[PDB]
């Protein structure tokens, strides 16, 4: 889980986390505006010290019309089932230790994406 | 059998299964091991090379003597130049994850980071030949430095 | 791995320097350590330098108004008896490999800022290694500026420098 | 950069076309150390300034817009995280008046009074920081995009998403020949 | 001073000096040729005409899935279909018109 | 037998330490005195400690949760049918409490670390047909680039040119 900025609703700024002392409950407040609201999420701030981040939600499907990039027809997509699918690396600056690939279907309108 | 090998270590990479060297990140184990097999294969071509020559010949005469030369430039000669590192590494990547706009991404072969496979008797591809420059300018450029410091 | 030699490590050696480039030791064990690696692999993690980020995997901060409540699924508070904790969660592997306990972290984290806060460790057979780090007598801010600076450095096991 | 209290420099060297004026560079860094507090380096200011004040100063009192034109998705919270330390950072300014105080307060030649000082902040806004997007009367939404933009480079290279920019690569290099050098 | 990668087929990899200045000074490739110059406007009013969404009036929440168009280092405009767009500027310059 | 204790603190462990065991009926089934148990293990434990102070109550909280682990009921069992002396289980550790699926994991994971942390060896070609000078013996390795020789055990370092 993660959590989201939510802006005020009358002067759409940042709302900080308050613990009403009174009710015993957490709400978000304006620092201009005094806009209150009841928290949902209860939770204020996690950190991932792995920093574990699927590459899979960076990937995007253009990628797949690319000249410069590999082509292999062993990896055939799994919803079109098409043949020809690209691969690369994760391609992102802080690779912790990995190779491991990312195929990605060559096809219009399927744009899938996948690991092995 | 070089080429083989490499390419065998690379798909395990790609697969998972080269496990990471004590001491060592995956990347640096993969590296160690490529740059291993490639040192093996060009020691092994010029002990062939060398192996191979005669009494008459001139380069091993001069070599032996100890004159001017040595075995790796013989080898050099004959048998195949070898690794173009720089900076004590590979080739890099100049371009987006790619040595020169020939290769594809993602292209860690032997002759796509520098392996000139070829010997100064029978020519240079152009890439290996680009890369066998930047090993000359880097020597270079260390010389200046060392002179200045 | 990296020394370094040559018109560096000269200059370095004339030019005596405050911080060198490559400074290292060679420690030689004494004990029966010096022939099974097994009795060194502790020696070499008490002399290597460990903190909670090197062990620590996620830290999410909670508004829990009720310790019995515990937002979280969680059945370890209700045994062991402010409305906010850290559920700061500790990786296994990393642990193992340091070969550390939940009970002298706890005392250290515990003793390092005195006896205001109360970390609830977790026993070692739960598969996730969950803590709870609570404030009892700018509060809200006062969790981050903690945690941060303990996560930074805190020195479980080890020294500094190292 | 290491070898300096930014952990990262988002340098742009702006010109818009052989003009009278040199080119201006703008160096918005972010401190390595709260953490992670996003600075900037404008022409004719000694000392930095937040990206948020800046942004205000251009017009933008409302934070949505302001987040809207630096991130460009809001369902990805990972990235949020980094600009919510820089943004509360900067939460004693939301006019735009007492944003350009704040910033030629910083001028190399402070007004003595507060007018001058509003003056020099402005015309500093428009004319020297970023020529090359545009230096007219009424440009300020053009200029804030751009900025938005090199503040987002600067946040998807901290989370390493995308690679550094190679400082030798010619790709970012061009020569000039004779005519630019008789031009100058 | 070092040859970087990029420097293939426009500077040539052998020419240099051998002193102090090894690496710095350098020489154009036989096939190199130097861009002397021009104007975007026709560009400018080029994409204008297609279905590109200029900056000054463009919902924010639109960049997203968009590219994003610079000329000369200049953010203007918005595109929805760079595979095309692309496709179409590559045939105009090879006709030269 | 456990003597009987008149301190509340005490009293309270013990009943907590009985009710632990006595989770999964285990008692019944090895027709253990569960109360039995629970007072020489507080009793085990007040000798260690000697203080009611914040380390009992944190260790006999520990024992509880050992003892009530569903993930490993094997312990409980043991302790139950006498394989663990009370003696023992308050003086073990979370480490020798912890079940076997757990203990043969943290032993694989302590392995692979121990391994990790070591320091690749420097490769060559080994043979005997070098004499190292510094130790008399025969094996070592060598590394043609100049011949370097490296003793193997004696470790002697040479060049041949
Ligand atoms: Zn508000
Ligand atoms: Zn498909």
């Amino acid at each position: 889980g993660f959590v989201g900025i939510r802006f005020c609703q009358e002067c759409n700024n940042m709302l900080y986390p308050k613990e009403d002392k009174e009710n015993r409950i957490l709400l978000y407040a304006c620092r201009n505006c005094d806009y209150q609201q009841e928290a949902d999420n209860s939770c204020i701030y996690v950190n991932k010290i792995t920093h574990e981040v699927d590459e899979l939600t960076q990937i995007i499907a253009d990628v797949s019309q690319d000249p410069t990039l590999p082509r292999t027809e062993d990896h055939p997509c799994q919803k079109c089932g098409h043949k020809e699918a690209v691969f690369f690396q994760s391609h992102s600056a802080r690779a912790e230790d990995a190779m491991r690939l990312y195929y990605v279907c060559t096809a219009p309108h399927c744009g899938h994406r996948w690991t092995e | 059998k070089a080429k083989q090998d490499v390419i065998e270590v690379i798909e395990k990479a790609h697969n998972n299964e080269l496990e990471p060297t004590p001491g060592n990140t995956l990347r640096q184990t993969f590296e160690n091991q490529v740059n291993r097999i490639l040192n093996d294969a060009r020691d092994k071509t010029g002990s062939s090379a060398q192996k191979s020559l005669s009494e008459y010949n001139n380069f091993k005469s001069m070599v032996v003597s100890g004159a001017k030369g040595s075995k790796i430039n013989i080898s050099q000669v004959i048998a195949v130049v070898g690794q173009q590192n720089v900076e004590g590494k590979r080739i890099p990547f100049g371009f987006k994850h790619r040595t020169l706009p020939h290769f594809i991404k993602d292209d860690y072969g032997p002759e796509s980071r520098g392996f000139v496979e070829n010997s100064y008797l029978a020519g240079l591809t152009p890439t290996e030949f680009f890369f066998h420059a930047m090993g000359g300018r880097e020597g270079l450029i260390d010389t200046a430095v060392k002179t200045a410091e | 791995k990296n020394v370094t030699l040559g018109v560096p490590r000269l200059k370095e050696l004339i030019n005596i320097s405050k911080k060198p480039k490559t400074p290292s030791l060679t420690v030689f064990l004494l004990g029966q350590s010096a022939r099974d690696a097994e009795r060194a692999k502790d020696i070499l993690c008490r002399l290597e330098h460990t903190t909670l980020r090197k062990v620590t995997a996620n830290t999410a901060i909670y508004y829990d108004p009720n310790p019995q409540s515990t937002v979280v699924a969680e059945d370890q508070e209700w045994v062991n008896v402010s409305p906010w904790l850290l559920r700061v969660e500790l990786d296994r592997k990393h642990m193992t490999d340091r070969k550390l306990t939940m009970e002298q972290i706890a005392e250290k984290i515990n003793a390092g800022f005195g006896d205001d806060l109360n970390c609830i460790f977790n026993d070692d057979n739960a598969e996730k290694l969950v803590l709870r780090i609570r404030i009892m007598n700018d509060d809200d801010v006062f969790l981050r500026c903690i945690e941060s600076n303990m996560l930074t450095d805190m020195t479980l096991q080890g020294i500094e420098q190292i | 950069k290491k070898d300096s209290k930014y952990a990262y420099t988002g340098e742009c060297r702006s010109c818009l076309e052989n003009s009278s004026r040199p080119t201006s560079t703008i160096w918005v860094s972010m401190l390595a150390r709260i953490g992670q507090r996003i600075v900037a380096t404008l022409p004719y200011i000694k000392q930095e300034v937040p990206i948020i004040i800046v942004f205000r100063a251009l017009g933008f009192v409302s934070d949505r817009d302001i987040l809207e034109h630096i991130i460009y998705d809001f369902e990805d919270p990972e990235m949020m995280e980094m600009v919510k330390p820089s943004l509360d950072e900067a939460f004693v300014i939301q006019e735009q008046n007492v944003a350009l105080n704040f910033i030629g307060s910083r001028g190399a030649k402070p007004g003595v009074t507060k007018e001058k000082r509003i003056k020099y902040a402005k015309e500093v806004l428009q004319k020297e920081m970023l020529p090359h997007v545009g230096v007219s009367d009424f440009c300020e939404t053009k200029k804030a995009y751009f900025l938005g933009y090199m503040v987002h480079r600067l946040l998807l290279a901290a989370l390493g998403r995308r690679e550094l920019d190679d400082r030798d690569h010619y790709g970012n290099k061009r020569l000039d020949l004779a005519g630019p050098l008789l031009a100058f | 001073r070092q040859l970087h990668n990029t420097l293939w087929g426009m500077v040539c990899p052998a020419e240099t000096p051998e002193g102090h200045a090894v690496g710095l000074v350098k020489n154009l490739a036989l096939m190199a040729y130097i861009s002397v110059g021009s104007q975007p406007s026709p560009i400018l009013e080029f994409l204008e005409e297609w279905s590109m969404e200029n900056l000054e009036e463009i919902s924010p929440a639109a960049i997203a899935d968009a590219t994003k168009i610079f000329v000369n280092g200049c953010w203007v405009g918005i595109h929805k279909d760079p595979e095309q767009l692309m496709n179409t500027l590559r045939k105009l310059r090879r006709q030269m018109d | 037998r456990a003597p009987s204790t008149s301190d509340s603190v005490r009293l309270k462990c013990r009943e907590m330490l009985a009710a632990a065991l006595r989770t999964g009926d285990d008692y019944i089934a090895i027709g253990a005195d569960e109360e039995e148990l629970g007072s020489q293990i507080e009793e085990a434990i007040y000798q260690e400690i000697r203080n009611t102070d914040m380390k009992y109550k944190n260790r006999v909280r520990s024992r509880i949760s050992n003892l009530k682990d569903a993930k490993n009921p094997n312990l409980r069992k043991n302790v139950l049918c006498g394989n663990i002396p009370p003696d023992l289980f308050a003086r073990m550790t979370a480490e020798e409490m912890a079940s076997d699926e757990l203990k043969e994991m943290r032993k694989n994971l302590t392995k692979e670390a121990i391994r990790e942390h070591q320091m690749a060896k420097t490769g060559g070609t080994q043979t005997d047909l070098f004499t190292c000078g510094k130790c008399k013996k025969k094996n070592c390795t060598y590394t043609q680039v100049t011949t370097f020789v490296v003793c193997n055990e004696c470790g002697n370092r040479w060049k041949f040119c």
